[PDB]
DNA sequence: AGACACTACGAGTACATA
DNA sequence: TTTTTTTATGTACTCGTAGTGTCT
């Protein structure tokens, strides 16, 4: 092995932790965290310590891709004297084999830390393991391809775990929200960055001035072995870089990453994008591109948040209340063409459309400054809601079938004004005694006590139960629950 | 250079099939004392170690100690072609980049060369230790491989338990457990039950690992078993020049 | 007849980073690496036929000299290229034992990165960075928001642009002189003028063209090869008058077999790309033209509807 | 209590055999006069019996009615231990947790023990209902599992015509058609392969081709089967060792 | 009408096992001499061509010529319902559809009558290939399906090279090479286990591994196969029964 | 005669879709 | 600042009972 054979990031990779650049508090945590795991162990990790590291026997360190985490934890690793193991999904990782592997090498000792030196008094903890985890996002999204069986992993074990991914709040990865302790590495600071490019550019000659490292990260997004690479790749040819070519050089390399689904609403809801001046720079090109960056989220949080702007295109002679109904109205018709998308005949090509008529046009027909803050859309969990709201009027309908003989609409808008007033208004005007009437109401609908919870909770408006099954008396409650279960 | 030249090639051919579910890249260290392959498992618990003299081939050729990354996958590829009763030959020229295997045919003339290709395995040589064991024994490879396969069906632990000459292997799973019980018996004379025992061990091992270890169970008859309360236990199959070792490392003792 | 000969687009296939036309930065950036040699890891993106696969081809050649055969792992998107590929032969491959000059290293080469499943690309990560000393990645994509962002982390970026005219009328101008071919100025002009930036295609035509008819006129060009499609359907609909662009919809499209489905998708993809009139008429323009093709998908596709179309674009430019 | 020695493991291990993908979690109910075990599957169309008395075994005991419930799964993952030459021996309380499993050689110095954790199911009621049946018929077990292997190819549904002293097994797919033709044959050189027969009216029924799979999985008990056939009742399919005997009930449609 | 009786009924079971990977499709075409059969594969690189006299029927009637055209994976179930000591019977209607299939126990009284619904296939096959080749091999049938199982497990392709009282099959892959050389040798004690060749000018061309692999599932027919090699023409491995012959013509990679 | 490595075809589970 | 939205075929993975050639 030569020098010039391997790449600027490796020869410039750290070799101890006091040479990464930036994010020294997340370092620190987890090397305090590694530090008083034994200590963690001795009592049970019920002992959390003012750090708050001490209770989960896990880390999972999440952040943007090159950054340093695998360095500075492999770094920690070597210095606190832990024998070191990695793995991740280039190999194999399934149920199976992953499994049955790290569940016999969780409380397993090493034989390369017994050979190599056991005598000296180097550390006690050198016949211990640390489970690395690199590109845990990675792995399949079912149970078959192990996420949930890492999760399941990190509540027992007697060696350290180590988690590592560049994505962090995914569906895939919600079994880790409350199990391992969640480090976040940040983007890098210019300044340790800058020293780091004036060393390696005096260490190869290269002729580089401090005033374009600024834009380089800015454009770059804080990703230092990109910048690395970058300089490896222009150096070869261009010897001297200076404010020049940097243009060309930023549009080039520019990094072309999808935004989350509140940077795009963000982006979306700009006043700025659809002004004459702003129009020929971001196209309605890159309009569309920007939806289809995630096609799943972006009509939904539009859906959502176009009514919560102040807008700044209005036509003149228009109010705000017109450009929101125009938006709706293009809203609708987008919501027509999605429906006709993601129903029978696949007409998927009709996807840019929807970009439009959903997403672009609403956007910009209410386009501006934002007045609050970008909210969740709750179309989702509204949606959840109806269904187990559904599933629950079905249960009760199929029950009351024998006797009703209508449908599911037809019991939930007329029926149950009257068994309302059928089976809880006598517990609130008669006391304990009327157990008996509510009884034979409901064996003559062959309703059960789930039913009578679920029933309850249908009303809306001037009849919310919720409070009025609080304000019966306990002792009421208590004889028609101990009455039910007889 | 090197020309090492078998006896029958099913005897290489078993030797790789005994250690390959294990680990999947060896070096193979080839000296005038003859070939030394240590290799640790991909999840550092199980090192295997194979030491093959110069008097176990027909044949023998070395300038230098030379190493050789080889993955047994592909080794066992081309080792399966071969028969029962051909001459194997392996050969390395100069700047080694590729392994020759020469399957030569003793009823006739038909050779068969194959070719392949080295690995870079960029691993440290470590040195292995012989000390004190408490408790060491010998008993037939196929009997403990049939006592772990029927104790690993319950579960992957395994509770070896060495106690007033009595061996105790244990499976403490979710249905039910398993209890196999020893009792050292010399009698044919060599089906039998040699055993010295010291101090009673109490260790732990995995059942995966104690099968990759009995897959080795055709290089020898009987199986050396050496214990230790803080040592890994060493598994050895002995061969007619040489030996294979696995140092296998016991749970945590809590 | 018995055999075919070489197209002029592989048989004239530049095997010298000298001989490409494109990009001159990325091309000289490349020649210099192959100099000087330590070649780190790629992605090429850009448009079809302009010189992406044939230039990481050149650069592989003139890096790894006779070496090329054991040294070179290409994979097209022909191949599987999936988990269980990059799992075990790209890391045997990269783990191969070889010895090469300090100042060359292994070049795996991936055709059409861009089809590429995410658990091939996620698993491509450490076996790219565990080898990065003996084995480097090639990749030749045409979009490259398709690999995920921590590939493109531990590589360079080289995106490559549209071939300008100049360039494909000097290379045109080279491969008639290396097969004497009777040409004229009119001719090539109207060949760059249907190739779109497209060299491959520059060179398709101009071989159909002179295997045809003998002589590169802008006759024969355009009898043989229609004019591009997106540009009659952009004069179509920046017609200022109404009987004009359904004058152009019958001749030029309907007349010519062009089908309905064809006719509102170059019509949206124009006005998305339109650059002449503002953002909301483009809008609307666009909601007219989807409008039109939930018609046409529908099975209702006719002329009537592509008129009615076009009398609502005129309309809403009506004032 | 429960000290049941087997003769072979390996008869265990063929009585289990014999219905591992019928069924899933049973409960053993054990008298003093043999065991029975009665399983149900969820589609309702095939009623397992199983019966073993106290002359199957070389030593059985017992003294209380007890239910022993169980997975088979686990049973044939107990049961693998086993080897051709070692005899098992079951172990059961009063307290019913967990099964106690000896295996036993003929040599003293190796023997084996395993446990089987109890697993709760709700047991099903015994279906010993003797409707009369309108056929008979036995036919060695190896001939009927290769003829329903072969004919569950063509179709899934297999039609049994009993007619005029011909058993006819039809199986009409898309592909083509099936139709093996066979007739009451008595053997007096070898008393395990024949053809028996006894009709009082002409028979003609459908049956699905995987229950048919899922009932010749007991060829390996006995060396032949009796199917009874019938128009109004489930068709009884039945297997026999020497004392031990399995029954299948298949609902027709 | 066609009507065939077969001496043995396995035999019919091992000749279409034969085309059972590597063809989908068949046409039968049965006259007074005998039955030929004519098929490509799907991606269209071998040809199997299968003739079989009126030796290996027990009986044979054949009033005018038949052509059946049927699929090859309902005919081997077909088959697999028959018995090892059965024999078979084949009768077909003057107009070819519905072939039926007769399995008549010898031992035992039983009859297994089945049905096969014929399909119209347009493409006729009744091309005969009757040229002199560069080489003529002839080696046992297990000895080259051993090498062929061996060197398909190096590489995808396998290259064929004939020279002077040399034959060599090599595979080059990914994860090394191979190479194995026979000498033709003639065997006085055992007539089946010698290798026979009749070379007239060298023959280097190369097949792919999955054709080779489908060509040696017929080497449960005969004990010995015979290999006809020339210079770019499709290569003629045959398995010759006691009543006719098996033939591909595999067609090599071009390089 | 038989046991079990090798293996290839079948049900399950998700993941995109310009 | 936070997690689901039908059907429809193409694509990719895995475990998986299964069918058959091979080894103590
Ligand atoms: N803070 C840093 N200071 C200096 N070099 C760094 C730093 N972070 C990354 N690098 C360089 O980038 C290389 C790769 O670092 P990694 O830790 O592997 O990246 P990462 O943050 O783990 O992101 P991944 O690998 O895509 S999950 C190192 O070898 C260094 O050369
Ligand atoms: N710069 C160039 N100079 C000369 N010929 C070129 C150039 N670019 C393309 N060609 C011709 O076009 C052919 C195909 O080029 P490719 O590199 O395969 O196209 P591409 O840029 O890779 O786009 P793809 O393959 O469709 S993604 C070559 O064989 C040449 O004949
Ligand atoms: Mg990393
Ligand atoms: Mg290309």
């Amino acid at each position: 092995v030569r020098e010039e054979d391997k790449l600027w990031t490796v020869k410039y990779a750290p070799t101890n932790l006091q040479q990464v650049c930036g994010n020294k508090g997340s370092v620190m945590k987890l090397k305090n965290w590694l530090a008083n795991w034994e200590n963690s162990k001795k009592n049970s990790f019920k002992h959390a310590g003012k750090d708050g590291s001490g209770v989960f026997r896990a880390a999972m360190l999440y952040g943007p891709p090159g950054i340093g985490k695998t360095t500075a934890a492999h770094l920690v690793a070597q210095e606190l004297g832990y024998d070191i193991l990695e793995q991740n999904a280039s190999d194999v990782r399934s149920k199976t084999l992953l499994n049955a592997g790290v569940k016999n090498a969780l409380d397993n000792m090493s034989v390369v830390g017994y050979f190599k030196h056991n005598e000296e008094a180097q550390n006690l903890n050198g016949k211990h393991f640390v489970i690395i985890m690199d590109e845990v996002d990675g792995m399949s999204g079912g149970d078959r391809g192990g996420v949930g069986q890492l999760a399941q992993f990190c509540r027992k074990t007697s060696t350290p775990l180590i988690l590592i991914c560049n994505e962090r709040n995914l569906p895939k990865m919600r079994p880790f929200d409350r199990v391992c302790l969640d480090i976040q590495f940040r983007r890098p600071d210019a300044n340790s960055i800058k020293s780091r490019l004036m060393t390696i550019a005096i260490r190869e000659k290269f002729k580089l001035d401090p005033n374009v490292i600024d834009r380089l990260i800015q454009t770059t997004r804080g990703d230092i072995r990109q910048v690395i690479n970058l300089l490896s790749t222009i150096s070869t040819t261009t010897k001297t870089i200076n404010h020049e070519n940097i243009n060309e050089i930023s549009k080039a390399w520019e990094k072309n990453i999808a935004l989350k689904p509140f940077d795009i609403a963000h982006k979306m809801l700009d006043g700025q994008i659809y002004s004459d001046i702003g129009s020929r720079n971001f196209t309605l090109n890159d309009k569309i591109a920007l939806y289809f960056d995630d096609f799943d989220f972006t009509p939904l949080m539009i859906q959502e948040n176009y009514l919560s702007t102040r807008p700044s295109v209005l036509k003149p002679g228009q109010s705000h209340l017109e450009a929101v109904a125009e938006a709706a109205n293009c809203i609708s018709l987008g919501d027509i063409v999605e429906k006709k998308i993601r129903s029978s005949e696949q007409l998927w090509s009709l996807l840019p459309l929807h970009a439009v008529l959903s997403s672009v046009y609403p956007a910009s027909k209410v386009a501006g400054h934002m007045a609050g803050r970008i909210n969740f859309t709750a179309w989702l969990g509204q949606n959840s809601k109806s269904a187990k709201y559904y599933r629950l009027l079905q249960e009760i309908h199929y029950h009351t079938r024998l006797g009703t003989s209508t449908d599911k609409i037809g019991l939930r808008l007329d029926y149950l004004p009257t068994f309302r007033k059928r089976l809880l208004d006598p517990f609130l005007k008669q006391g304990a005694d009327a157990i008996s009437s509510v009884i034979e109401v409901m064996d003559d609908y062959y309703l059960t006590k789930e039913d009578w919870d679920s029933i309850m909770e249908f009303f809306v408006g001037p009849d919310v139960t919720t409070a009025i099954i609080k304000k019966i008396p306990a002792t009421v409650k208590s004889g028609f629950t101990r009455k039910y279960n007889s | 250079m090197l020309e090492a030249k078998f006896e029958e090639a099913s005897l290489f051919k078993r030797i790789i099939d005994g250690f390959k579910d294990c680990v999947q890249l060896v070096n193979f260290q080839c000296k005038e004392d003859g070939i030394i392959a240590q290799a640790v498992d991909d999840s550092r618990v199980l090192l295997v170690s194979l030491e093959i003299g110069v008097e176990a081939f027909q044949e023998y050729r070395c300038d230098h100690p030379v190493t050789l990354g080889m993955d047994l996958t592909s080794l066992s590829k081309i080792l399966r072609c071969g028969n029962n009763t051909d001459t194997l030959t392996l050969i390395a020229d100069n700047t080694p980049d590729s392994i020759i295997l020469l399957f030569e045919d003793t009823k006739k003339d038909r050779i068969a060369e194959y070719s392949l290709k080295l690995m870079d395995i960029d691993a440290d040589f470590l040195k292995i230790e012989e000390l004190q064991y408490d408790s060491t024994l010998s008993l037939p490879s196929s009997e403990f491989s049939k006592i772990v396969r029927d104790l690993s069906q319950l579960s992957d632990s395994i509770n070896i338990m060495i106690t007033k000459e009595t061996i105790k292997f244990v499976a403490d799973g979710d249905i039910g457990s398993g209890s196999v019980i020893i009792k050292p018996f010399v009698d044919h004379p060599e089906t039998s039950i040699k055993l010295e025992m010291d101090q009673p061990v109490d260790l732990t091992f995995g059942a995966k690992y104690l099968l990759d270890i009995i897959k080795g169970s055709s290089l020898s008859d009987r199986v050396g078993i050496r214990l230790s309360s803080e040592a890994p236990a060493l598994f050895q199959f002995d061969l007619k020049s040489g030996f294979l070792q696995f140092f296998l490392a016991p749970k945590f003792n809590d | 007849t018995l055999s075919l000969q070489l197209p002029w687009v592989e048989k004239y296939r530049p095997q010298v980073l000298s001989d490409i036309v494109g990009n001159k930065e990325t091309i000289d950036r490349l020649q210099q690496i192959a100099k000087d040699g330590n070649m780190p890891h790629m992605i090429i993106s850009g448009m079809p036929g302009i010189g992406k696969t044939t230039s990481v081809h050149c650069l592989a050649h003139e890096l790894l000299g006779r070496s090329y055969a054991d040294g070179v792992l290409e994979l097209n998107a022909s191949d599987d290229r999936g988990i269980d590929v990059v799992r075990n032969q790209i890391k045997h491959f990269a783990q191969k034992k070889l010895h090469l000059p300090p100042g060359k290293h292994k070049i795996v080469i991936l055709d059409e990165a861009d089809s590429m499943t995410a658990g091939a690309q996620q698993a491509l990560r450490r076996t790219m960075e565990l080898y990065s000393n003996s084995t480097r990645f090639a990749f030749a994509c045409n979009q490259s928001n398709k690999i995920i962002e921590p590939l493109q982390s531990r590589c360079a970026i080289l995106r490559y642009s549209k071939l300008s005219d100049e360039d494909v009328l000097k290379r045109l101008l080279q491969i008639i002189k290396l097969e004497d071919v009777k040409y004229t100025n009119d001719g090539l002009e109207a060949i760059i003028f249907t190739a779109e930036g497209d060299m491959r295609q520059a060179i398709n035509n101009l071989q159909s063209t002179v295997a045809g008819h003998g002589l590169v006129n802008a006759d024969n060009v355009f009898k043989i090869v229609d004019s591009p499609h997106p540009l009659i359907v952009k004069k179509m609909l920046l017609a200022s008058n109404l009987e004009d662009s359904i004058q152009i919809l019958r001749t030029d499209l309907w007349k010519k077999g062009y089908s309905s489905i064809d006719i509102v998708t170059t019509s949206f993809r124009v006005t998305k790309n339109l650059a002449q009139v503002k953002e909301s008429v483009r809008l609307e323009m666009i909601k007219e033209i989807g409008l039109t093709h939930m018609r046409i998908l529908e099975g209702v596709g006719t002329y009537l509807q592509l008129a009615s179309m076009l009398a609502k674009i005129h309309k809403l430019n009506n004032k």
